[PDB]
Order: structure tokens, then sequence, then C-alpha cells
């Protein structure tokens, strides 16, 4: 047995009442609930969150579920299929963001760049060409076994 | 966010500052006597001003204290390797099985372990003997229309063990 | 067939006329004779079929799902007690009666000659299990996903048989073998088309093809597990089946008007692996699973390659075997904590320490693991995919990374860590469901060990 | 502050409590719990055995089975079969 | 994988651990003793001190318990709670 | 002779009887770990064996048997062969893997779930046997995936800890990487080949080959943790011990370089490929070179370790040399066994701790493992000159003496250099420090199995390394003539960066607290790689799986067009059509207009 | 000392510096007791359910099972037709296919035209 009102259909028109029920269906501060707005991509009247929500709250809090980081009452965000810990963790960074991924392309676009300016200008000991000895060793390449050699023997140095 | 109240305290939160800071010198400052000189820096840093009876400067101070911490802070701090975080985590949560089951064995296995097995029966019988009179009556007559606070106070009127104990004393040993 | 016909009217009103609490054990064990019974055809040899008074052949396009079916038959029936095991003795062998009877229809519709015949036992096959579900579907919408079950299949299904009508008089007779040997390719007008879109658009709303495949999820989170069962199991493999056996004639205009649904089921193939990762609904992720899994299987049917076909047939076996034992599983969790939900089913390694072999050996089959049947059949997709237009190997891998990525978390999302401490009503799992498991993996890996039984006709 | 003293009194019930079952967990009353070479190479010879009587018989009546990279004959040595030497490698000069 | 702990043990390693510290005295020390009442001492110095027993026992306690011991006994009782050692 | 074969068959058919040994026991077993150590040892006295006669004669063989899908004009039986590097590898893997099985017997002692564990380990033995082995490819995809699906499991052992099975399952994402590098692979060979079987890949040369090779090169980057595809290496190292040491040392990542040895006449052509190749390999060894500073964990810097290790085989692949890849996969799979066997000895004596912090001094407390450590650390770039020395100086002269790109030789050198500096620091951290450590020390050898499983691997490292590499038919050209500076400047540079890594240290004694530059801060977050991508693209792709596909494209949107429109236009219609009340004057003004337009519109009497 | 920190969708902003936590005012305070108010009563009557020995079954979460109904068969309405909504699905929905439709016409045009000429390696093309 449930109720079928306990479910959430429709936007926040009209101001005093909508938010009125929310913040009583929801267990929620009541003028800190905000829709998302009406912005017809379904969404109901469902509320908006701070989105990190994991790798916050720490768990030295000692809530109910040890992994969910939930304790039962609470708006039940509505990317909790994805913002879990254990698919995306969303911890404040070291440092920043664009400095991030800045200095990332910038190594990974030098090493790139200086691949290519290794490619243009190869290295090589001072080594000449191997000496084999069927003409350029014959009969065991692609084939013809007595058909069509290429004639050149190398000459002594 | 906490279970006593709201608010931590100016206090609080520039103890709390101060813990996290002295555990990010721990794990920047290996070869601990070098680790020593630094704390009693900070320690120094802390006693600059012992004397501050406004307010004001304290907080702005503390906002600036938060500034030249996060810009030197460590990527990895030692973090203990038990805690949240560290490297254990419930490690050996491979057998912290649930202590509602061992109630549902075949009984030849519960003729395998008679006395352990008459002792739980005598605890269950405890904890459905002391639950109707005296949790109903505390969770009736000591809470305000609103409860309006997390941690819950014993039985200290006449008898028996405090409410709202089960799952809270009859918890895995954290070794098993 | 004749002998596998007559014994099923044979079965039936034994149930009606079996006494209290002795139902059970006469079903089972006579479905099991016909299980034996079912393995005796297996006889096909070399350059024909093996055909019988007009109505009845098999080939190894008909052979294994044949014997899937009726292998079937008692997986459904133990799955479907425990759940109506409070309701009446008469609305009881009423249940099994109906399957009795779609199990009749089933049999008759693989091992059909005529179009025609196939047409007539297709809609049978699509009859009782509207009243299956939407009776015993157990949520509020079971009456929308009948609904929705019965006018897809039927307003689809439909101006097929007109198409029918006008290649039986304009060719004759419908036998498959007169089709071979009658046929004549009708090149590019446009009402050459439009018979080719009726009759594959037919068959592309019962695979279901990524445009209409709204069709399926309701009708398997609103159904019980002997109707879920054979709901994907039997009918995407049949309508797969149909698909495979008109496909014969009408060879030449298929290279024009299948650049739509090559690429329709290709990219639906991505969005829909991509959808069942991140669904609530734990049931529903092994449906959209079963979407995915037919897409490819349609990219193979019209790609025209003796390897695609070989392939497909495994691909249909494989994921027949493996999504009927990932929803018994489900309907064990869901007989656990009465949920359906994923989240809320936590835990499942200290509890039941070995019904977990099981899940983490289907999300194994469901992966591609390499002894896997779905590996074998994959491959050959994927072998004849490339050979096909040289470029589109790179969705088919990517399907292959999403594929092992949602079956797996699957996994260790609701059955790998903690359980919520206050769910404190699972009974360790019972003998039953242990059985269906081991009735489910072990032809798997049998199978497994020497399948050149169940490759196609072009073998 | 430091606790309210409520508090510290809960704190030591649930401390007597949890020392008394943990007292309880603790089970020995000295019957617990209460039931109600030659190997070695045989268990190394017996698949030799069988997988040797299997890759003579079934391995060799199938004709292009199990085949090797020949031996690598010498110019100074023979055939164990038929029987004559390679002539040698020539001359050596600045060896 | 077993050291034992007991309640007498590990409460004479808390207080030896608390004897070492500088700026207190032996002279009145004992178990029923308060840092911030009656020996005096500060806060900050109070917090040096739950420092030195995570940094020596290895496990961190949480920042809400980092206010409100205040003497040896309570910390104690709350090591032995989280190490889980009695018989 | 059929002695050679029928040899090699029983070291494959050994490792079968415990694992249905106790699926059909039904009475309890304890003695299983000496059980598995019996069977293993005796694997590895009977596999000595083939190798001798291997070496005695030559005599290179396949065997094939009970084929199955002989389809179209190919067929495929249970086929797998043995020449020099399926002959040369095997023991090596038994040996290790054996030692791996006792130090599994002490550490993981404690948890009453060991015979479960065994059963995965030696499941996984029998899996990557079977890739090591087969030459028809099918068979290798099947080893390739098997290890894969063993390396999931065997790092998600522990339940619980959701970091862990986070690295379980990016573990078997790189996999699936590996596998449409590899099927692509699969499917050009076919196509253009009849088949996929290595000797008839090697009996032709299809000289256009950029398509396999790329698909090749995507598969190997995939298994074998490199650049783009490497940060599964450490969350890898974040299971158990000797989880890490199997899974990491001598099998599972070592597979992926593998395959690329084993098509040797494939890219004996392709100078392309060995371009593409060699600055792979060169970006992976600098990548993980410059990523091994400030890494306080002590299994993350063995994995950047082996992942210049194997940076080092892609650049000897790089040159047309796969024999001396070969020889560092035997001498590095026997190294970093022992060297993670004496790291997991530290751990466990303290009590998992498992980092370089609160473990300083450890020098003349039990000193076994610290003398395994330092044997371990000065076998790293081969201290003048040991079993290490051999491998990795004849692939950086190899490098030096041939036509490489100019960056990739300055690379791997710079790299060689950082190897030596971390492990100067992973010594100077882990020994030889003032002991910070806690109190209640339990530090404890009174135990015979971890001496007898360090003594023997130390005893592998010292000798077994120059005695693979001794009596090999050198199948390449010794070069042997080098240049002033480019023979003995490996040993000068490892030297110069011993001495760089001293001055490190003897800077770190002062007491300063210098800021944090940048550099220590891009060495710390992996280079930001892990980071920045594991943060971006599971929002990415997600955040369009919530947008596009669960919420508007396939579900409302569909639902709007073909439900809602017919549903809509039938209701509009029936409550038109029905919604008609009762004048019949209205009626028959209808019948009116229909007889006026039956006449004069439409003609019907005409 | 630094640019202070700016957050993305990303980089978390951590509840050290915000800076706007310390422009406190009475209302915010309130605010904060009635959130504590409001997690204390629901976790009371979530251990009043939770604590008893004839519970058997689940704990019969309602916010878990608002959260699927609101999230599965409660989208379809609300729902309207913008701008946005279909310039979107018809931007996801047809878009790639007709992109990929283009590239397998250039590659099939390729291919016929190419094995039409006869300039391929199919000396031996066998799995067809
Ligand atoms: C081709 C299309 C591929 C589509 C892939 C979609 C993946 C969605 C699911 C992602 C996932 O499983 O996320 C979990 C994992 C989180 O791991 P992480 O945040 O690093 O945790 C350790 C931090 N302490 O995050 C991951 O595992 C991130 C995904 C792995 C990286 C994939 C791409 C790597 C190569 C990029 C191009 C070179």
């Amino acid at each position: 047995s449930h109720i079928t009102k306990d479910m959430l259909p429709g936007p926040y028109p009209k101001t005093p009442e909508e938010r009125a029920a929310a913040a009583k269906k929801y267990n929620m501060r009541v003028e800190d609930y905000e829709p998302y707005p009406d912005d017809g991509m379904g969404y109901g009247d469902y509320p908006k969150l701070p989105d990190r929500s994991q790798q916050e709250r720490d768990p030295w809090y000692d809530w109910d579920h040890p992994d969910l980081r939930l304790n039962w009452g609470e708006p039940m965000h509505w990317d909790l299929d994805m913002y879990i810990r254990n698919r995306v963790d969303t911890s404040p960074t070291p440092v920043n963001w664009n400095l991030m991924c800045k200095h990332l392309f910038g190594f990974v676009a030098f090493m790139l760049f200086m691949f290519w300016v290794g490619e243009t200008y190869p290295t090589y000991q001072p080594v000449g060409p191997k000496q084999y000895p069927y003409n350029n060793l014959y009969l065991e390449r692609g084939g013809d076994p007595n058909k069509e050699p290429e004639p050149v023997v190398h000459y002594e140095i | 966010f906490l279970p006593s109240a709201a608010y931590l305290t100016h206090q609080q939160k520039v103890l709390q500052l101060y813990k996290r800071a002295l555990r990010h010198l721990e794990s920047r400052c290996v070869h601990r006597d070098k680790y020593r000189y630094f704390a009693c820096l900070l320690r120094a840093r802390f006693d600059e001003h012992k004397n501050e009876k406004d307010m004001v400067k304290a907080t702005q101070l503390l906002r600036e204290a938060e500034k030249e911490f996060w810009h030197g802070q460590h990527p990895q701090p030692y973090i203990f390797p038990e805690s949240p975080g560290g490297t254990s985590y419930e490690r050996y949560e491979c057998y912290k099985v649930p202590e509602w089951c061992l109630d549902d064995w075949h009984p030849s296995e519960k003729a395998m372990y008679p006395d352990y097995f008459a002792k739980r029966e005598q605890w269950k019988k405890l904890r459905r003997e002391s639950w109707e009179r005296e949790v109903k009556q505390l969770q009736e007559e000591t809470p305000v229309g609103g409860p309006r606070t997390e941690a819950l106070p014993p039985a200290r009127k006449q008898g028996d063990l405090p409410p709202l104990w089960w799952h809270i004393v009859t918890r895995p040993r954290e070794r098993p | 067939m004749l002998k596998y016909i007559i014994p099923t009217m044979m079965l039936m009103p034994l149930t009606w006329l079996s006494k209290n609490s002795m139902i059970w054990i006469n079903t089972t064990l006579h479905s099991l004779l016909i299980s034996l019974t079912s393995l005796l055809l297996l006889n096909q040899f070399g350059d024909n079929s093996l055909n019988f008074s007009l109505t009845f052949f098999s080939d190894s396009l008909s052979t294994p799902l044949l014997i899937l079916t009726m292998w079937l038959l008692p997986l459904m029936l133990m799955a479907s007690q425990h759940h109506l095991s409070k309701e009446n003795l008469a609305r009881k062998k009423l249940f099994i009666s109906m399957l009795i009877l779609l199990q009749l229809f089933l049999i008759m519709t693989f091992t059909a000659t005529e179009l025609i015949f196939f047409y007539i036992m297709f809609e049978a096959t699509l009859v009782p299990t509207l009243i299956i579900i939407t009776r015993w579907g157990n949520q509020t919408e079971r009456l929308n996903a009948g609904l929705y079950f019965l006018f897809y299949t039927l307003a689809g299904s439909l101006p097929l048989l007109v198409a029918l009508i006008y290649i039986q008089n304009t060719m004759g007779s419908l036998n498959f073998l007169i089709l071979q040997y009658w046929v004549q390719p009708m090149p590019n007008s446009w009402s050459n088309t439009f018979m080719w879109l009726a009759c594959m658009m037919a068959f592309m709303v019962k695979m279901p093809l990524y445009g209409l495949h709204l069709w399926l999820p309701k009708a398997h989170v609103e159904a019980p597990i002997a109707g879920s069962m054979v709901l994907a199991a039997i009918l995407l493999k049949l309508g797969g089946y149909g698909m495979m056996r008109i496909t014969l004639l009408l060879n030449p205009i298929t290279d024009f008007m299948a650049y739509p649904f090559i690429m329709l089921s290709l990219w639906g193939m991505i969005m829909t692996s991509s959808i069942c990762l991140r669904q609530t609904d734990l049931k529903s992720l092994i449906a959209y699973s079963s979407v995915s899994h037919m897409a490819l299987v349609i990219v193979a049917i019209l790609i025209q390659t003796p390897w695609s076909y070989m392939g497909a047939t495994a691909l249909m076996i494989a994921h027949g075997l493996t999504s009927s034992m990932l929803f018994c599983l489900a309907n064990s969790n869901y007989e656990r904590v009465h949920s359906r939900t994923m989240i809320l089913a936590r835990g499942l390694q200290t509890l039941l320490p070995l019904m977990a072999a099981w899940w983490l050996l289907a999300s194994l089959t469901n992966l591609a693991l390499p002894p896997s049947i779905n590996l074998i059949g994959e491959l050959f997709v994927v072998m004849s995919t490339f050979s096909w237009s040289n470029i589109t190997i790179i969705l088919m891998g990517l399907n292959m990374v999403i594929t092992a990525l949602y079956s797996l978390y699957m996994l260790i999302t609701t059955q790998r860590g903690k359980h919520t401490h206050h769910i404190n009503n699972i009974l360790p799992s019972f003998t039953r469901e242990n059985a269906l498991m081991s009735l489910h993996m072990l032809p798997l890996l049998l199978l497994s060990l020497n399948p050149k039984i169940i490759l196609g006709p072009l073998y | 502050s430091g606790y309210t003293p409520d508090e510290k009194l809960r704190l030591q019930q649930l401390r007597e409590l949890r020392r008394r079952w943990l007292k309880d967990q603790e089970l020995s009353p000295r019957e617990p719990v209460l039931p109600p070479s030659i190997f070695a190479f045989t268990h190394v010879l017996i698949p030799v055995w069988i997988i040797h009587y299997y890759l003579k018989y079934h391995v060799t009546t199938k004709p292009y089975t199990i085949v090797e990279k020949k031996p690598r004959i010498f110019p100074g040595d023979t055939i164990l079969e038929t029987g004559e030497v390679i002539p040698p490698m020539k001359e050596f000069p600045d060896q | 994988d077993a050291p034992p702990l007991t309640l007498e043990g590990i409460k004479d390693r808390v207080l030896y651990v608390l004897k070492l510290y500088d700026k207190i005295d032996p002279e009145k020390l004992s178990v029923n003793s308060h840092f911030m009442k009656d020996l005096g001492l500060d806060s900050l110095d109070q917090v040096e001190i739950i420092m030195a027993m995570e940094d020596e026992f290895g496990f961190e306690i949480p920042d809400i318990d980092a206010e409100k011991l205040m003497c040896p006994q309570e910390i104690v009782d709350y090591i032995a709670d989280k190490k889980d050692v009695y018989e | 002779m059929n002695l050679f074969s029928s040899l090699t068959l029983v070291t494959l058919i050994l490792l079968t009887m415990p694992i249905a040994a106790i699926n059909f026991n039904t009475h309890k077993f304890t003695n299983y770990p000496l059980y598995v150590k019996t069977t293993i040892s005796c694997a590895f006295i009977t596999s000595m064996i083939p190798t001798m006669m291997f070496i005695h004669t030559g005599q290179e063989m396949i065997i094939s048997n009970w084929h199955w899908l002989t389809i179209q004009t190919l067929k495929l039986s249970l086929s797998f062969k043995m020449d020099f590097f399926s002959m040369m590898f095997v023991p090596v893997a038994l040996f290790v893997t054996w030692s791996i099985m006792e130090f599994s017997m002490w550490y993981m002692h404690s948890d009453p779930n060991i015979n479960q564990f065994f059963k995965y380990l030696l499941l996984f033995l029998i899996t990557m046997l079977i890739l090591v082995t087969a030459n028809n490819l099918f068979q290798l995809f099947i080893g390739w995936e098997g290890v894969g699906i063993m390396s999931f499991l065997l790092i998600g052992w522990w339940y619980g800890r959701t970091d862990a099975n986070t690295a379980a399952l990016q573990a078997i994402l790189y996999n699936r990487i590996g596998d449409i590098g590899f099927i692509l692979a699969m499917a050009w060979f076919l196509i253009n080949l009849n088949t996929w079987d290595l000797q008839q890949i090697f009996m032709l040369n299809p000289n256009d080959s950029n398509l396999p090779l790329m698909g090749l090169i995507l598969a190997a980057t995939g298994k074998s943790a490199q650049f783009g595809l490497h940060p599964w290496l450490p969350s890898a190292m974040e299971g158990p011990t000797p989880v890490s040491a199997l899974l990491h040392s001598s099998t599972m990542v070592v597979a992926g370089i593998f395959l690329l040895i084993r098509f040797y006449p494939l890219t004996e052509n392709n100078k392309f490929g060995q371009s593409i190749m060699l600055c792979l390999g060169a970006m992976t060894t600098l990548f993980t070179a410059m990523c091994a500073l400030t890494q306080n964990d002590i299994k993350k810097i063995i994995a950047f370790s082996t992942s210049s290790q194997l940076g080092l085989m892609m650049v000897t692949i790089g040159i047309n040399q796969p024999h001396l890849a070969f020889l560092h996969i035997c001498t590095h799979a026997f190294f970093k066994a022992m060297l993670f066997m004496c790291s997991g000895s530290i751990i466990h004596s303290l009590n998992d701790e498992q980092d370089i912090r609160k473990m300083g001094g450890l020098f003349k407390a039990m000193p076994f493992t610290t003398t395994a450590l330092i044997i371990g650390s000065l076998a790293l770039t081969g201290m003048p000159f040991l079993t290490g020395f051999y491998s990795k100086d004849l692939i950086i002269e190899s490098a030096n003496t041939s036509y490489t790109n100019a960056w990739a030789l300055l690379m791997t050198l710079v790299a060689t250099s950082f190897t030596a500096i971390y492990s100067t620091r992973i010594i100077f951290f882990a020994l030889l420090g003032q002991p910070r450590f806690p109190t209640l020390i339990n530090i404890n050898e009174n135990n015979p199995f971890l001496i007898n499983s360090i003594k023997r691997l130390l005893i592998g490292s010292l000798f077994a390394g120059f005695i693979i590499s001794n009596n090999i038919p050198p199948m390449t050209i010794p070069q042997m003539t080098m240049p002033h500076y480019l023979k003995m400047t490996a040993l000068t540079v490892t030297i110069l960066g011993f001495i760089l890594a001293l001055e490190i240290s003897n800077t770190t004694h002062y007491l300063k607290f210098n800021y944090p530059s940048n550099t220590f801060k891009f060495s710390n977050l992996l280079g930001y790689y892990p980071t920045i991508m594991h943060r971006l693209t599971p929002y990415m792709n997600l955040t369009m799986s919530q947008k596009s596909a669960s919420s508007l494209l396939d579900l409302i949107w569909l639902e709007t067009i073909l439900p809602k429109t017919i549903s809509l236009a039938q209701m509009k219609m029936s409550t038109t059509i029905t919604s008609q009340k009762g004048l019949i004057k209205l009626y028959f003004l209808s019948f009116l207009i229909t007889i006026l337009i039956s006449t004069t519109l439409l003609n019907f009497h005409e | 000392s630094f640019p202070k920190y700016e957050p993305s969708r990303l980089a978390s902003l951590p509840t050290t510096l915000d800076p706007a936590e310390y422009d406190i005012s009475s209302e915010t305070r309130k605010a904060q007791a009635e959130r504590l108010a409001i997690r204390s009563r629901l976790k009371r009557e979530y251990q009043l359910q939770y604590n008893d020995p004839s519970r058997r079954g689940v704990v019969e979460d309602p916010a878990l099972i608002r959260w699927t109904c609101a999230r599965s068969a409660n989208v379809y309405p609300n729902f309207r037709p913008n701008t946005k909504t279909s310039l979107l699905g018809a931007l996801f929905g047809i878009g790639p296919l007709i992109f990929w439709y283009y590239v397998f016409k250039t590659d099939r045009d390729r291919k016929e035209k190419l094995i039409q000429e006869g300039k391929l390696d199919r000396t031996f093309n066998i799995s067809y």
C-alpha cells in the first residue's frame, strides 16, 4: 500500500502551494527547494542538488548507508545512478582544472612535436649497406628461382 | 555537518585546520626531526596571536590561513591505513557477516554449537523482553515536538538497558 | 514430427485431470520425456532438409531452436511456481495448460513448410503470451505492457499476410523447396521495394529494430517469469528465424534498400548498449541487453554472408540461453528483496556464497568470455561486417567494450561489497533455484565443447 | 567542552553491554565444535600413460598432425638412415 | 596477523606516553585527571596529545572526537572501543 | 621423437587435477597448498626436460588434435606449438609462480577462503599457459580474454573497498580495448589471408600491412599498460600482494608485447611499423620515469618501474630484435617476482601499512629481506655486471647502433637514469633512514616458507638470467664495435644518476621546507592523466546517456513519435464522430447532402 | 597568494573556503538548525522502524521508490515540445545516423568501383 499522490507530476506553478507540498513531500528546506525549472526535458518537479555529494560527506559522521553516503531521508539527487563513489569521484583537485588540462595537452603536444622533429632528422652510425652473396640475396626473397636475376655483384674495398 | 549541532564554532574550525595542517606537515616532512622543527614553528605561528580579543580579525586571518594552506598542501598525504581514504578501508570486510544471520541454520549445525546458541537465545529473549515499556515510554517522554538532535539519552530513569542498542552493540568485531 | 505434436496434445488433458499436489511431478516428468524425444530428431544430413508429408521438415535453422524450446519448457515451468502457489488449483492448471498450448504452437511455428502456415502459427505464438503477461504481470502497467505487445506485433505483422498472398498467386504454392526452385529476382521497381518493406518491416517490429523497440521493455518489466523467458528467447529468435526463412526470395533489391536498416540497427545498437548502463530497475538492463544483441543479429542477417548466418544462429542460441538464465536470477533477487530496483538489493557476497557464482558465470557468458558461444557469434558477425564495409568494425568494438562494461557493472553494483544491514530476510538459496542454474549452464558448456551442431545450414 | 554527562552515562551502559556481548562471542569449552611419494608419481605417471597411449595411436593415424622443424645436418656430419658425408667447407685463409 | 591487547596494558601505554610529554608533570598524574579543567594546559596541546595517540596507535580518530575526551580514562575506553578488545 | 611432444603435453595436463579435485571433493581438504605445491613442482621438473632436448638438438615441433568447425576453406583444432619462445618461457613462469604459491601460503595464512583463492590463481596460470603455447590465433584470443577475466576476479578478491573493484573495472575496460585491436587484426588476417594461423601468415609476406599492425599496436598498448592505457597498472597494484606479483611481474602484462615478439616475420618489414613501435615505447618510458618521483606507495613505484621496462621492450621491438626482448622478459620475470615478494615480506611484517612514510629504517633488523631488496635493486640498472646487465645493455647498444629516430635513444637514456634514481630512493627511504614506524613491533621471520621462497628466487636472479642468456642460438648479428662513450656510457649514466639521487638525499637531510614547484605536482598526480581522464570521460558519455538515451531520444521521443500521434488522432476523430446529439433533423440533412454529393459532385449514373 | 581556486563542472569546491560562508546571518543559522532538526526526525523515525524484533522484511524506504517512479514512468508527463527539445532530439537522433550513412555511401562507392575495376588484393579473398 502506497499513496499515489506521493509521486510527483507537474512543476512549481503556482508558487505558494506547489512549494509547500514539495517541501512537505520531499523532506527539505522550504525556500531552498528550487525546481529545475520547467524546462520540458521531463524532470518533473524534482529537486536541484549541489551535484557532488559523494567524495564530500566524510565517513566519520556515521550515517546509515555505509557506502551510498545517504542517510535514508534526502531528496536523493537525480544522478544517483552516476554520481556514486566507484563510478565518478568528484574530489576537489589539488591545483586547478584549466591549469591541469593545459599542462597535460601542452606536454603531449610537445612530445608529438619532438617526435616529428626526430622523424625528420634520423640518426645513424657511419655504416654502409650489407653485402649479400647472391646479388642482394636472391632465391630467398619473393621467388622466380630460375627466371630473373639482376646481376649486381659486389666489388671489394 | 555533525550529529551534535550545526555550527561547529570558530574555535572548532581553527582546531580542525590545525590538525589537518599538522598532518600535512607530517606528510611533507620526513626524517621526523625537521618535522619537529617545522611543527613547533607552526605552533609558534598560532601562538603569535593568543591575545586576540577581536573576532573579524580572527576570522579573516582564518580565511587567509585557508588560502596559505591550500597554496601549499600535499597531494598524497600520509593517511592512516585503516581510516577511510587509506589503504585498508574495510580491507577485511570479507567476513563482516551481519549478525541477524546465524539464526537460519540447519538444526544439526545448531546441534554442533550448543552452549553459544543457548546464550544467543537468552540474549534474544532479553532483546524482546525489554522493548515495549522502556523504549516506548522514553521515546514518547523525552522528545519535544521536534527531536532536534541525534545523540540520544540512556534509560537513566529507573531500570534496564538504554534504548536503541541492538545494531550498535551487536556489530562485528572489526577483526573477523 | 507428428510424433512430437500428438504427445503435446496427450500431455495437456492429463494436467486437467491431475489430482491435488500431483500436477507438478506429472508435468515436469513428461516434459523431460519430451526433451529426450526432441533429442531424437537431430539427424540433418548433407545436401537437403529432412522432409515429412507436406507440413513438416527440419533444418539446422530449425532443429536447435526446436530443441531449445522443448528444453526450455521444464525450465520455464519450474521457474513458474512459488509466485502463484497461493492461487487456485484451477487457475494453476489454467496457467500451465496455457504454457503447454504456447509450446505446441511454437513447435508448429518452427516446423512449418509454408509461410502462410508460418503466419498463422506466428500470431498463434502471439495470443497466449498476451493473457499471461497481462494477468500475472504483478505491477500497475502490465495492462499497458500487454497492450503495446499485442498492437505492435499485429500492426507490424499484418501486411506481411497480403504480401504472402501475393507471392502465393504469383508463384504457385509456398513450400520452402519450391521457393528454392522457382524463385527469380525482382528488379528495382517501386512495388518490389514496398513488398520487401512490408515483409522485412513486420519482422523488424518482431526483432525489435531500434525504431520500434519501445515494444519490449514494458513487456519485460511487467511479466511473470515464464512469459518473460518465452517472450525474450523464443519470440525474438522466432522473428529472426522467420526473416532467415523469407529472405531466400527477393535478393537483388536488398542491396538498394537495406542501407537504412543496417544503419538504424548499428546506431541503435550503440545507443541501446549505452542506455542499459545507467538505468535503474535491474530487470530492464537485460531487456535492453537483448535489444542490443538482436540489433547485432539484424545486421548479421541482412549483410548476407555464410559466415554471417553461422554466427547469427550461434548468437541466437547463446543469447537465448543466457538471457533466460539471467531473467531467472533476476526473479530470484526479486523473491528476496521485493524491490525490482537495482541500488536497494546489495551485498550478496557474504550472504548466498554460491548464488554469486551463478551470477558471475552468467555475466561472463554475457560478456563474451571466449568459450561462450556468444563470442563465437559475435566473432563471426565481426568478420562478416569487416568484409562488408572495412570501417564499421569500430562500432562493433565499441559495442564490445560497452557490452562488457554494463554486464560487469550489473555484476559488481548489486553483488560486490556490502549488505545494507536492514534487509535481514534473505534465506539461503533453494535447491530449486540452483537446479535451474545448473539446467541452464551445463548444456551451454557441454555445447561449447563440440559446437558443430548449432551452426547454420551453411555449415 | 567535553561530554555532557548523560552521554557519559549512555556510553558507560554501552561499555557494559559490549563487554558482555564480546564475552558471549568467545567460545572455549574445550569441546568447542562437535562433528557428527607413490601417490605423487602415480598422479604423474597415469596421465603420461593415458596421453602417450593417445599420442601414439590416434595422433599417428591422423596424417598431418604433430610435425617438426627438422634437425639441422651439417657439412661435415653424416646421415643415420642413408649414410654419407657432405663435403666440408672449403679452405680457410686469414683465420 | 595476531598482536593481542589488554585493557590494563593499553592503559599503561597511554599513561606512559602522557608521562613522556614535556610541559605536564608526572607529579600529579593519574587516569582521573582532566586536561583543560585542572591541568591548566591549552586545547592546542590537547590536540597535540590526540595527535600523539593517533601517530602511535596507527588509526585516525575522527575530528568530532578530537573535541570532547579531555581525560585519559575516556581515551583508553575509546581506543579499546575502536580496536574491539575485550574478553 | 614423440617423447618431446608427450612431455610438453603432460606439462599442460598436470594443471587440471587440483581444480576438478576440489570441484569433486565433498570431503574437506586442508593440505590443498601442499597439493598445489607438489603438482607445480613436478610440472617444473618435467618442463625443464624438453628445453634440455631443445638446446641439445633444435627440433622444433607443433602439435594439433581434435578439430572442430571445419566449416569453410579453413578449420581449427586445439593446436599449439613449441618453438624457441614457448620452450624457454614456460619453466620461467612456472618457477616464478611456484615461488608465488609459497609466498601466498605464508601471506594469506589467515583468510579461511584460501581454496577459492588458489582455484582462481591456478586457473589464471592455466590460461596464461594456453596463451603462451598456442599458434591457432583463436586460442591466443581465448588465452587473452581468459587472463583478463582472471585478472578481474583476482583483483576483486577483497569485496568491499570500492577502489579495488573500480580498479578491476578499469583493468577489464583496457582489456576490451585490447580486444577491439586484436579482432581488427583477426579480421584482416581472415579476409586477406584465408585464416588466422601463424604458420600461413608467416608463409606469406603480405607487404601492405598497415591496418593489421595498427590493430596489433592498439591491442599491445591495451594489454601492456602503455601510454594512453597505462593507469590501470597502479590501480591494479591496489589488490593483494601475490595477486600483484603474479599478475604484473611475469604474466598478464608481458603478454601485450609477447604477441609482437610472436609476429617477428611479419614485422621484419614495414619500417613505419618499427617507427610507431619505438616512438610509443619511448613515450611510455619517459612518462613513467618522470612519473615515478614522489610516489610514497611501494607498489606504485614498482608499477612505474615495470611500465618503464615494458617501454624498453617496445623500443627493443622498435629495432628488429625479438630475442633480446624475450631474454629481457625472462630476466625481468625472475627479477620483479623476487622484488614483489620482498616488498610483500616488508609490508606484512609491519601490519600492511604499506607506505614509504612510517616505514623508514629497516637495515640490521632482519637483514635477510634487506639483503633481498638490495640484490633486486642492484640487479636493476645492471650493477656491473649481473644478469640484469645483459638484456638491458644489449638493448641499449643495439638501439644506439641503429637507424633510430634521434629522440627514442635519448628518452630511454634519460629514463634509465631515472630508474636508477628511484631505485636509489626505494633503497634509501625503505632501509637506511633513521627508524620511523610505531612501537609494539612484531617484526618476525621465525618462518620457513618465506625464507625458502626469497632464497630460491634470489638464487634464480643470480644465475638463471645468465644461464638462459648464454646458450641460445643467436638469431641476430652481434654488433660488438662501439665507439668511445657508446659502450660504457650506460654504466656512466646510471652512476651519474646515483650521484644525482645522492645529492637529492643530502639536500633532503636539511631543514628547509621549500615550496612545491609544479614538476613536483606534475609527478604526484601521475602527470594528471588518470585524474583528468577518469573525471572527464565518465562525465561525457554518462551525461550523454542521461540526456540523449535514458531521458530524451529513446523513451520520451519514441513515445511522442509513434503512440502519441496515432492515439491522439484516434481520440480526436472519436470525440468528433460520436459526439452528436439527438436532433434527427440533422441526420436527415446529412442524408440530403449525401444524396446531392452523389448526384452532382461525382457522377454515379455516369 | 593564489587565484582563489575556481571550481568547474568537475573540480569540487570544498567547504573549507567558500568564501561566502563567513557572512553568516541569523536566518542562515536558523536554516542550519532546521536542516539538523529534519535529519534528526527522519533518523528517529528510521531507527524506530529499524529496531523491532518482530520486523522481518525490508526497511520500506519511500525515498528510493519515489526516485524510481519519478525517473521511470513520470518522465513522459510532464513534457512539452519546445524549440530546445525538438531541435535537440532531431540533432541527437538522426544526425549521427545520417553522418555514418554518408560515410558508408562513400566507402561502398569506393569498394564497388574499385573491384569493378580490378585493382584489389583479391588474388585470394576466399571467406566471402
